[PDB]
């Protein structure tokens, strides 16, 4: 039945492959059936053959390729196929798919829509000649009426994003939108539905959404996507909490979101101020509660990048110091007390983010040291060689500290760099106050003095030294 | 430096990694590109001799570096890549991953660029091991298909060269399979497209010939190929063709020795008319003869038929009697002749390798067809300065954009280098008794080749150094004795003193000469590892005046060279050629005293007489002259006693001529002496 439309395809057109196709009316699905039970690429011939043949001039075969389309479009995912004929049929439709009116695209949009929102389609992989249908009704100024084309494609996608998206079809969804030509609206209504979509998913389809929205948001909508999913990880890890009043998972989603948005923000210089300036704190006077355990783990991973370490550290240590003169007044002050809700301080969101940081979140405690030593070479004492200098400094400063043992009783890898760090400040300074530090190292080594016989040599350098000190030093 | 301190002191750098790259992210992100290979050696030793985890921050740091990217860093970068994968394939496999996920980036990356990119993904995918991992082939061939399906050209190509690309390196039959549906649906989608199945025949032709591998999917291939070409353009010899053209079309320029009352003719004027696929006939074509050679092995009994055949053109006459009627005739014209050149162009790149004696006649028919229509087509561009014909190369110039000196390199179909294998015939001097313009051709492409690779995309990737090998071999020990049967030509035509023969071998003589300085001040010629080409070179032209001296020291072949050189400076008809022989004397002789030969010789051009015809006095233009007296008086034993020389003669050009007793010198050009005289002065 086939060889016949070969020879007929095989010299010239529109002048018998088209009354031959006024022959075989009916039944291009048991054709297309048999033809993918016996081989895929004489599917393909024929199909070449048709679309040549059935041209968009005349609108007899414009009948056929809709019939044919959908028959195609149905039998990708339901009649399975073998890949590669399955990627042939693709790329033929995508390629044909040019030469229509308006109307004709926009029924086979709306064919996708009503089937991907019921229709359970077992695969998905027909959709991907939804976009370029949308391109083509972009592109096409042949005028509809329903308008531009555009505006049809505004109108169709609006009722794709509110309409219900099914839970497993979202990253195939919006992997396809990198694509398309969208503005900000479109865009906006786009990220809307991923974000909102995040609840009703299993945890471990979170990550790579997460990765294809950000690859997205780099069209328009940063703000809103970092906002989104701040936002999200925030209220889990509240969750957790009063629940606790799992971690394995949060923890490992939390800790690649994480790795995923730094990605990007390596590849993106923006989107990391974007974050900062949406997180900043000091806006005036005030702390925001855009900050988080999460909000902050990210920050300390963000600090590895080069560009914004300088610049997230001292955010970080203002906001420090910030909670800790709030704290302050607070607690001198009952007339506040009443009034504000006591608001968790950042001191302790920073010891939280390390007791989640155990497991498996270098990423996030080489910032976290990199801070403390931060905090005590700022806040160590100098003024003897009061409230406002004692209290906000003494505490960070042993803020530095807390974070520093609490470290290195779990993670045992930056061992050996607090040690180092350590008494790198220990030997040489002697001029200012280093009290805070052997405080510090006395605690640290007496907590597992065995993990120094893994970094020994650090010592018996100090030993060196040890005439050159003063006298309180060396015996303390 | 930097090689001595990884390969030694590795134990030490290894803890400090880190450094390195916080370093090595700083160094490229500046200009000058010492400093930016500098940054690359880095990345490279980084990667070669640490740990995994270091090779891991290598490579993320290189993606970086080419999403984020600027030009420069970017094509570093993908150098850097192509390094790293060709280094250590293994190790870079496990982290493929990341080098995956810049394909979420596109937007930014310039085709050429993209061409790497794609080689590099593929060179990586198709390692048999990492079939587990087919994960990377799929999503290319997601991305080749949904940008091959676009109206936008400027996402047509970047389909097209990555399927294309991607296609020649699978082929080292389910690979088959894929190559022939990836380059179907390719040829599917550029049929639309004139500007787009050029590229794709244009690009594969290229791309197949660099490979040449998979010659399976090539035998598959070719028997479309000649079928679609020879049903296309092929047709019944018809001296009328169907169409209503203002303009008498004929079956033009035939060879005449096939038979008039044949078949096989090319449809050329109704098909551009029709289409306002004849802009796809040259590269068409070449793809067909590059399948055939791959399959019959250099066997051409199928086409030379074509090497035959009249084209079927308008009169493209010299249009003296059709001028000032400017009209999309016009853009016709000088399009049809920028056509036919480049299909004359292809057959003599198709048939010069081939050695028949028959057909390298024709060829040289053709070169002579060629050569009247170049002159006719500079004339109808002459005529009318902005109907340019927009139809550039592809490699680099398409992406670029999406009057006679533009066409003549850049929009003209390039030629071989074996081309020049026809220099060997002998010349035949019609004044005094292989013509005079069949090889003024040749020299005027050859001189625009070096100066343009040695100081295109065909030639562009062959190295410098192979080029300037080959070029060697078929110019120096073919060409001297062209140079001699000009120096008899131009002997006689010294002896007498008809301007038009005497005029093209001035300019063949110059050509000449600047291809002799274009050669030898090629700058590859400073690594010592080249002068023994050179030393073969000088050899040869020693040679030409007495043979027996093999193996000679250095500066006696210069002393040879430049004893058989100088005696051309009464041969020279005019001023360029004479700037550039003496040029050519100064870098042949910059190998060494010498002083004193090219102050010599330059006063001789300076003392001659020049015969002053307007245009002979206009190539003694005032910057030339410029340029010869600074190389005169700074290479003069005493700049000095020169000036004092020039300001002995420089004062009598006011008492006798209202031309002088040291000619060139008049008041118009005496600025020019003037401020040189004065600029060496401070010298």
């Amino acid at each position: 039945m086939d060889q016949k439309i070969l020879s007929l395809a095989a010299e010239k057109t529109a002048d018998k492959l088209q009354e031959f196709l006024q022959t075989l009316r009916e039944g291009d699905l048991t054709n297309l059936l048999q033809n993918q039970a016996v081989k895929g690429k004489v599917a393909g011939a024929l199909l070449r053959a048709i679309f040549k043949g059935s041209p968009c001039s005349e609108e007899a075969g414009t009948l056929r390729r809709r019939k044919i389309y959908t028959c195609c479009i149905q039998l990708v995912e339901s009649g399975d196929l073998q890949k590669e004929i399955v990627s042939e049929i693709i790329g033929l439709l995508m390629l044909e798919a040019h030469h229509f009116p308006g109307p004709l695209l926009v029924e086979l949009a709306n064919e996708f829509i009503s089937a991907v929102r019921e229709g359970s389609l077992v695969n998905g992989k027909s959709l991907e000649l939804l976009p370029i249908i949308l391109t083509a009704l972009a592109t096409k100024k042949e005028n509809l009426a329903y308008l531009s084309g555009e505006e049809c494609k505004k109108q169709l996608i609006n009722t794709l994003c509110s309409g219900r998206w099914d839970q497993q079809y979202v990253i195939q969804l919006t992997s396809m939108f990198k694509d398309v030509p969208l503005t900000a609206e479109e865009v906006e209504f786009v990220v809307e539905k991923a974000l909102s979509m995040f609840s009703k998913m299993n945890l471990q389809e979170i990550p790579p959404l997460v990765y294809q929205l950000l690859v997205l948001s780099s069209k328009g909508s940063r703000k809103s996507v970092l906002e989104g999913i701040i936002a999200f990880f925030s209220a889990l890890d509240k969750q957790h909490n009063e629940e606790q009043s799992p971690s394995g998972e949060l923890r490992h989603v939390e800790g690649t979101i994480i790795l995923h948005i730094v990605f990007a923000i390596k590849l993106d210089y923006e989107l990391g101020r974007e974050l900062v300036k949406h997180l900043k704190v000091g806006q005036q006077g005030d702390s925001n509660n855009n900050l988080s355990p999460f909000s902050i783990a990210l920050l300390l991973s963000v600090t590895r990048i080069q560009r914004f370490q300088d610049q997230v550290l001292d955010l970080l240590k203002t906001s420090v110091v910030k909670s800790f003169k709030d704290l302050q007044l607070l607690q001198g002050s009952k007339f506040l007390q009443n009034l504000v809700p006591h608001r968790s301080y950042v001191s302790t969101m920073i010891l939280e983010v390390v007791k989640n940081s155990v497991h498996s979140w270098d990423h996030v405690t080489q910032g976290l040291v990199e801070l403390g030593f931060i905090l005590m070479d700022s806040y160590g004492p100098k003024k003897v060689l009061p409230s406002l200098s004692r209290m906000p400094n003494q505490h960070a400063c042993k803020l530095g500290a807390n974070i520093l043992l609490e470290t290195f009783k779990i993670h045992e890898m930056i061992r050996q760099e607090i040690l180092e760090q350590v008494l790198n400040r220990v030997v040489t300074r002697a001029s200012s106050p280093i009290s805070h530090f052997l405080d510090l190292l006395s605690n640290i080594v007496m907590y597992a003095p065995l993990v120094l016989q893994s970094c020994s040599s650090k010592v018996t350098e100090a030993f060196d030294y040890l005439s050159f000190l003063p006298l309180q030093t060396v015996q303390r | 430096l930097l090689q001595s301190t990884f390969s030694v002191h590795y134990l030490v750098l290894k803890d400090m990694c880190s450094s390195i790259l916080s370093l090595a992210q700083s160094l490229l992100h500046s200009l000058d590109q010492s400093i930016i290979s500098f940054g690359s050696l880095l990345y490279k030793y980084a990667f070669k001799f640490f740990d995994t985890y270091c090779q891991q921050e290598v490579v993320g740091a290189l993606v970086t570096h080419i999403c984020s990217g600027n030009e420069a860093e970017v094509d570093t970068a993908l150098d850097v890549l192509l390094e790293l994968v060709v280094l250590n394939p293994s190790a870079m496999m496990m982290n493929a991953v990341f080098v995956k996920g810049i394909l979420d980036y596109l937007d930014n990356i310039s085709p050429q660029q993209i061409r790497k990119l794609f080689y590099v993904l593929s060179t990586l995918a198709f390692s048999k091991q990492n079939e587990a991992s087919s994960h990377i082939q799929d999503d290319m061939h997601l991305v080749i298909r949904k940008q091959l399906s676009s109206t936008v050209f400027k996402y047509k190509l970047i389909g097209i060269i990555g399927a294309v690309t991607m296609a020649g390196i699978m082929a080292a039959d389910e690979q088959c399979t894929q190559v022939t549906s990836l380059l179907q649906l390719v040829h599917s989608c550029s049929e639309q497209s004139p500007q787009a199945s050029a590229l794709y025949y244009d690009e594969f032709a290229n791309l197949i010939q660099h490979e040449k591998l998979d010659p399976k999917a090539l035998e598959w291939v070719g028997h479309t190929i000649c079928n679609d070409f020879q049903d296309a353009f092929v047709v019944d010899s018809c001296v009328v063709p169907e169409g209503d053209f203002p303009f008498p079309v004929k079956a033009l320029y035939g060879l005449e020795e096939y038979d008039t009352q044949d078949g096989i003719a090319i449809n050329l004027l109704p098909l551009l008319f029709s289409q306002d696929s004849p802009l796809c006939l040259a590269p068409y074509f070449r793809l067909l003869r590059l399948c055939v050679e791959r399959q019959h092995n250099g066997n051409l009994e199928e086409i030379d038929g074509l090497l035959d055949c009249p084209i079927f053109l308008t009169d493209l006459e010299p249009g003296e009697k059709l001028e000032s009627m400017s009209a999309k005739e016009r853009s016709f014209m000088c399009s049809l002749i920028f056509l036919t050149l480049n299909w004359f162009r292809e057959i003599v790149n198709a048939f010069c390798q081939e050695t028949s004696p028959e057909m390298k006649g024709k060829v040289l028919t053709r070169l002579k067809h060629i050569v009247e229509l170049q002159i006719i087509l500079e004339k109808y561009l002459a005529v009318t300065p902005d109907y340019v014909p927009p139809l550039g190369n592809f490699d680099v110039e398409t992406l670029d954009i999406t009057l006679l000196l533009h066409n003549s390199h850049a929009f003209f179909r390039e030629l071989d280098i074996e081309v020049f294998s026809i220099l060997h015939c002998g010349l035949v001097t019609k004044f005094i008794l292989l013509g005079p313009p069949e090889l003024l051709f040749l020299l005027e492409d050859l001189s625009q080749k070096l100066e343009s690779m040695l100081t295109f995309s065909h030639l562009q990737q062959r190295s410098a150094q192979e080029i300037v090998h080959c070029v060697f071999q078929l110019l120096t020990p073919m060409c001297n004795h062209l140079e001699n049967i000009h120096n008899y030509f131009q002997c006689l035509a010294a002896e007498n003193h008809k301007v038009q023969e005497y005029h093209i071998m001035s300019s063949c003589y110059q050509r000449l000469l600047q291809i002799f300085h274009g050669l030898f001040a090629w700058s590859g010629f400073s690594q010592p590892e080249n002068q023994n080409l050179l030393y073969s070179a000088l050899h040869v032209l020693s040679s030409r005046l007495k043979q027996g001296e093999h193996s000679q020291p250095l500066e006696e072949l210069l002393s040879q060279s430049v004893h058989y050189l100088q005696n051309f400076h009464q041969s020279i008809p005019s001023f360029q050629c004479a700037l550039y022989l003496i040029r050519l004397l100064m870098v042949i002789l910059e190998k060494s005293q010498n002083k004193e030969k090219i102050a010599s010789l330059a006063r001789q051009f300076l003392c001659r007489v020049w015969p002053s015809g307007d245009k002979e006095k206009s190539n003694i233009s005032n910057d030339q002259l410029h340029a010869l007296l600074c190389i005169y008086l700074e290479h003069t034993e005493s700049i000095l006693k020169a000036i004092e020389e020039i300001a002995g003669v420089g004062v009598p050009e006011l008492i006798n001529s209202p031309s002088s007793t040291f000619p060139t010198l008049t008041r118009h050009t005496f600025v020019v002496f003037f401020r040189v005289m004065m600029a060496e002065l401070e010298k």
